[PDB]
């Protein structure tokens, strides 16, 4: 008996302040990832709320 | 006094252009011959070092649907049983849709690998039946639409509930061929006993009828995903491969 | 992204998420993008986490080169209804934003 | 979490690169026993479609008979293809041809047959190239060819002309002193001079002339020519080992595919 | 009886004169090729090794005064923040003024760098006011001018007041660039979205007004000196710099 | 809590090279076994492919 | 010796095979020593090496080129022009 | 300075053909110059070395 998984149907999923339940899930696809650079292009901090 | 001299060998001032080592360069226009380094900033890793990105990905190559008024055992489409395989094209823009898989192979002259077919069929969850994928190895030109139904379970296969909790099976073809791979015929014009395109061909049977209410529909359209594992080709060359128009 | 189909309809969407054109590139080869599946059989709602692919280092609001993504829906399965079944689906296209860096603060609007 | 959210559809970033190495090796039966798992499955759900597959009872295939591994970029795009071809036609005229990674631009035009498929099949390009031309024709030819990066001042492409730059500008660069005679074969390494990072292959307005374009390599000869004979120039690029590749692409179509 | 013998490559006889290793000498006149030594006696050990000694050096590139008759916040001058900036001239001998960083720049494509502009007022030490070094950033061509004074107060920027016990502000502009260098536009001839002069424009804004009795004078003028940290360029060319004639 | 046991239902079942994926899967029924014969009407060796 | 053959006008394609067939009679196909000794075994597998000489007028600009079985190339034996387009002969080698 | 010279020696340019060891190859049309293998399947062993 070996059992085939399945995708996930209810979960609490959204944004603390924008939020909606879906009845019907999937999995978000996600490729590649936040690439640091050794060359920037600028050369300052990023912006925030504390500098603005 | 100096001692410095070779003899001349033949085939001199000849441009070598099949391998790496003679295409490459003795010379350039590099000061003080530079390097450039790598940065993974601009794309994040995303980095192709090997051919089987555009094969092992299921790529869209045909279409049939699977109406509800037809006998069982009916023939509905066969499958000639290669990368090379395409039957799409759109109107906007005007464009013979390719697979994935068939660039890659297309440039070269053999091909060899576990073909995995996915079908994905889209019924409603209550559309009832079943469906034959019957697999028939050999060439790509022997008389199986006279292979009758229960003929056709002489030879190994599988069956497919339309109804279920998935609808795309993933039929892993095996590496069946008198040949250990398969020329590009098609690069030719010719049919020749001994050089062929396919190491067989597919029939979709009708193997049960298509169950379903009235406020559903009475067809379902199955897609024809195109996948490989284990692929291997060699001997390139240029091909642009052209729409098997079945 | 975000779609409704009652279960009496058939049909199937697509959606991808492609960088710089929608050039000679094939249809029936959109499955090599980042994408979606839509199906009225299994699920209705999907999400798509896409990086930036850009060619320069940053992107310019006030006068771009290019624009970096763009979303297209094509019919992946035509839409089979019975008598008196729904002839439509809703569709809904969610968006935000993922490790944000700003930086050229500018007087001017 | 970090962003402070939630996800409950299984769907995330989809189609990494290099999922196997394609020549065949042995990593016994591989199915046949245990009941098929892998053939019935979700294309939906990503982790599902990540599933060993199989339909049949099937065992090893066994090894390949080449060593050297026909599916390996490095070693595939080793030998070189098409890219131009030029004639000259009278005393010291210049040429210039860029290499233009647009599949807009068709052949002769821009890239014709293997380069137009291949460097369309992603969207990012970074890295160094080859190129390798045959002098073929008349003889005892003294011409120089030259490089020039974007950005700065070249004369117009595509376009057989007398040369309007001086040659302060062109010693400055950097080019060759070859004849004709002496050696006969050009094998350069294209140096990757821009400001920005990398370039594409498809893009649209003004991103398309600017963005999809790296380079540029062009060409004005002296003593052509003598009694009259037609020199013919060929221009064949291939590849070299510093460049990678980015975000794999949907292959073009049978049709932009134009061979020359 | 001896063997040897090597192939004849391609691209024989072609004079190489990209890089150092092959723009060198496999010959020489010398007579038992000799070597001539290091003397550091006639010159004092003031050596030039690297590029750098005429770019850190503040070089004067442009020359405002400051009027005691004009409205607060009124553009006094824009700075295009490039080494290839410059105004000066001479007529007694005829020659354009040129900046010593504006020399080593413009023999390349690319420049790269945080700039530090030093603008050294003279007045007296009672001339008392401020003003306002506002450097936007982007490219060489926005409508800066139409940013009012306190719209350009949400962009960083720095005040300085006239009077005091220093009289030089040393501005360190930051690498702001869509592009991680930026062309030789000049060297071409044709204006194109993505290839630029400039990383932004720096306006002098009149921030406080002049406040001097009679007795001193009613104006101060600001030296414009270039200087540079960090700095980096590639890509080797020729090419003579014009006057940005403002 | 009591949990009654159900019937299967996505299993691969099928020859290796007679393969189809049933939806609705069922215990299939088998009484007896392989009988031995202490006396068997034929003398032979049970024929094969070594041996034809 | 393998096989012989002149070039006669402006950019004619010349195309020979390798046939081990002992039924292609020298000229067109396995000469003396190649036919006799090729026709002492039944299976053959490897590679081979092939010496050509360049005799005749100089300063000519020729390319060669291998084509596998299954691929298209140009008729055997026959001195004509090329119908085969350069983007096929360059990717090939 | 580079310091590279080799003298000219005679009978230069003249096809060697009476041994192995001259008419071998230099070159060769391989992609990454590649190697193939011995397989002593479709045989079975009946292997001529002499």
């Amino acid at each position: 008996e070996q059992m085939i998984q399945s995708v996930d149907r209810t979960a609490v999923t959204g944004a603390s302040y924008f939020t909606s339940v879906d009845q019907s899930s999937v999995h978000t696809a996600e490729v590649g990832s936040h690439q640091i650079e050794p060359l920037k292009t600028s050369v300052d901090k990023p912006g925030s709320k504390k500098t603005q | 006094m100096m001692r410095n001299e070779t003899r001349v060998s033949t085939t001199e001032n000849v441009v070598n252009l099949s391998n790496y080592e003679d295409a490459r360069a003795k010379m350039s226009f590099a000061l003080d011959q530079e390097d450039w380094k790598s940065d993974p900033s601009q794309g994040g890793g995303i980095k192709i070092t090997h051919f089987t990105t555009w094969t092992s990905i299921p790529t869209l190559a045909a279409q049939f649907p699977f109406n509800a008024s037809d006998s069982v055992g009916q023939q509905i489409k066969v499958i000639p049983v290669d990368p090379y395989f395409f039957q799409m094209t759109n109107t906007n823009p005007d464009q013979k849709c390719i697979t994935a898989l068939a660039s890659i192979c297309q440039m070269f002259c053999f091909w060899r690998g576990d073909l995995v077919f996915d079908f994905q069929v889209f019924p409603t969850k209550y559309h009832s039946g079943r469906l034959l994928f019957c697999f028939v190895p050999g060439n790509e030109l022997i008389d199986v639409t006279g292979i009758t139904l229960k003929q056709a379970t002489t030879a190994p296969c599988a069956v497919m509930d339309i109804a279920g909790v998935q609808s795309t099976l993933r039929f892993r073809v095996p590496w069946i061929s008198d040949t250990p791979y398969r020329v590009n015929r098609y690069t030719k014009e010719a049919h020749q006993k001994g050089e062929y395109t396919a190491i067989g061909k597919l029939i979709v049977y009708c193997y049960n009828r298509l169950t379903s209410p009235s406020n559903v529909a009475h067809h379902v359209r199955v897609n024809v995903y195109l996948s490989a594992i284990n692929l291997e080709c060699f001997a390139p060359l240029y091909h642009a491969m052209d729409v098997t128009t079945q | 992204v975000q779609i409704n189909p009652t279960p009496f309809q058939q049909g199937g969407l697509i959606c991808a998420m492609v960088p710089g054109d929608q050039s000679y590139g094939s249809i029936a080869s959109l499955t090599v993008y980042p994408h979606g599946l839509l199906n009225c059989n299994i699920n209705n709602v999907v999400r798509i986490k896409v990086p930036f692919i850009y060619t320069r280092g940053a992107y310019h609001f006030k006068d771009p080169q290019y624009p970096v993504w763009e979303l297209t829906i094509r019919v992946w399965s035509e839409l089979n209804i019975g008598t008196g079944t729904s002839a439509y689906t809703s569709l809904n296209v969610l968006a935000r934003f993922t490790d944000l860096e700003l930086h050229g603060l500018t007087p001017l609007s | 979490d970090d962003s402070g959210g939630f996800s409950t559809t299984v769907s995330t970033e989809q189609n990494v690169p290099d999922p196997q190495v394609g020549i065949t090796t042995m990593r016994m039966d591989v199915s046949g026993v245990q009941a098929p798992v892998g053939a019935i499955t979700t294309i939906e759900d990503p982790v599902l479609a990540k599933k060993v597959p199989e339909t049949f009872p099937e065992l090893k295939p066994g090894e390949s008979r080449h060593t050297s591994d026909h599916m390996s970029i490095y070693k595939f795009m080793g030998r070189s293809h098409f890219l131009c071809t030029f004639t000259f036609n009278s005393n010291n005229k210049e040429y210039t041809f860029p290499i233009t990674l647009s599949s807009t631009s068709n052949p002769p035009h821009g890239l014709p047959s293997t380069l137009r498929w291949f460097f369309n099949l992603f969207q990012l390009y970074r890295g160094p190239l080859d190129l390798t031309i045959i002098i073929t024709g008349a003889t005892d030819v003294d011409g120089m060819a030259w490089f020039t990066p974007v950005g700065l001042a070249v004369d117009t492409p595509w376009v057989e002309k007398e040369s309007a730059l001086q040659i302060d500008y062109k010693t400055a660069l950097g080019a060759v002193r070859f004849n004709t005679r002496r050696t006969g074969n050009i094998q350069i390494r294209l140096p990757w001079y821009s400001y920005l990072y990398a370039v594409s292959g498809a893009l649209d307005g003004l991103g398309d002339k600017t963005d999809s374009t790296f380079g540029l390599v062009s060409i004005q000869i002296a003593n052509y020519n003598h009694s009259d004979e037609y020199l013919s120039f060929s221009c064949y690029l291939s590849v070299t080992e510093q460049s990678e590749f980015y975000f794999p692409r949907a292959p073009l179509n049978s049709n932009a595919m134009l061979s020359t």
